[PDB]
């Protein structure tokens, strides 16, 4: 928490 | 111990802050390329068993605040923390994409008596951000505080620091391919040696502008680290 | 190339 | 492998600049113990078999003039060169006797562009001076090459923070220092070597003072390495 | 023990 | 210690 790839 | 303890249930934490486009407030150029320098980093870590989270286009507000809430995870379980900041910089800062931060500001989070349980633990930070604007044109009981940090930076300070918009950064090309080819091999302070040698001897920038052609780059590895540090 |  | 050339006729230079006593006039006090530094230093490098001449006492005008004249000498029969400068400093700055002297201007002159018998070969910069005022609490328990490529500055602390020196037993950091090269010298690479430098002086020592605010202090020296190459005395 |  | 130039 948390990831944008 | 002659090496760093790296048998914990995880490896750690690998943080990206992957900056890319910046506010038009702020003027600063979109950094081609970065985001292969992120997939690379991406892969790379998780190869070495790191919990990599990829963060993309911070402003410096969001970059202080992820920075504080990680520090107060607990780490108990993890044998180290990486972190990889990618953007635009200055001489002892980082952008986010709406401003400068310090990176002390960054890294005091994680000082020997702030964050407990890295106390003790390696605590690196990989740096792909120019360092000010000079063009190298090339020739031919208790532990300090501050104990146990790396921070493993693209370019010398005061320099510039090159990006190729195809393929990545020279620097982050450079670390991603010596650590795939040597995690296994060599201890860290070597592989980032392997990588000093990759950017200095195969890098020269290609520009039409006469003012940035066939400059060279120097990465520069600044350690408070303890002991020695082996992926394996 | 580009700087950072 | 990856390892800088070092059977070349000779080692190299190893310039030691100890100022000890500075001009009533800067205000800076004598650093006591600094001549069992310098004392160290020399036998030590003496032993890796370098040709050490150690400076005592010297102005700003003195230091810079030492530098450029060393850089123009013919290094082609020497693998490496290693600078000790042992002195009162602040971050970037080391003083000469009478004042305070650039630390990019004394190594700009060793640039690979500038310094054509040292290109390709290892330049060491051994700093035992302070880098600011802070104190550390501690926590319980064609082919080119870039000009600033094949520099290792081996600072004695952390940037902004003092540095401790013992005025009976010399610094901390050359204390430990040369202790960790006459041990490991003949076995380990010289940033591993100094990886036990730093474990060393974060571990060993602890000021003591009578002065709360000077006390229980801590140290952690920092390599800065712009080395392309694995470095053996071996 | 001094700062320098 | 010494001076050596």
């Amino acid at each position: 928490v948390d990831d944008d790839m | 111990d002659n090496s760093y303890k790296m048998d914990y249930p995880e490896m750690g934490l690998c943080i990206i802050i992957n900056n890319k486009n910046f506010h038009k407030s702020t003027g600063m150029t979109s950094r081609s390329g970065t985001d292969v320098d992120a997939a690379n980093l991406r892969e790379t870590f998780r190869n070495l068993k790191y919990e990599v989270r990829n963060k993309n286009d911070l402003t410096r507000e969001e970059i202080v605040e992820l920075m504080r809430d990680v520090s107060k995870e607990d780490h108990s379980k993890r044998s180290s923390f990486v972190c990889v900041l990618l953007s635009h910089g200055e001489e002892g800062i980082i952008f986010g994409t709406n401003g400068p931060v310090d990176l002390k500001k960054i890294t005091n989070f994680f000082r020997g008596d702030r964050c407990r349980s890295l106390t003790g633990k390696p605590k690196l930070f990989i740096i792909q951000a120019c360092r000010g604007t000079e063009l190298d044109c090339g020739i031919e009981h208790k532990i300090p505080v501050e104990a146990d940090f790396l921070f493993a930076y693209s370019t010398a300070p005061g320099y510039y620091s090159w990006r190729n918009s195809k393929d990545g950064s020279w620097f982050i090309q450079s670390l991603c391919a010596m650590l795939k080819q040597y995690a296994d091999k060599l201890e860290f302070m070597h592989i980032l040696t392997r990588v000093n040698r990759k950017v200095a001897t195969e890098f020269e920038s290609f520009s039409f502008d006469a003012t940035f052609h066939a400059k060279k780059q120097i990465p520069c590895i600044h350690s408070m680290l303890t002991k020695e540090l082996y992926f394996y | 190339d580009e700087v950072d």
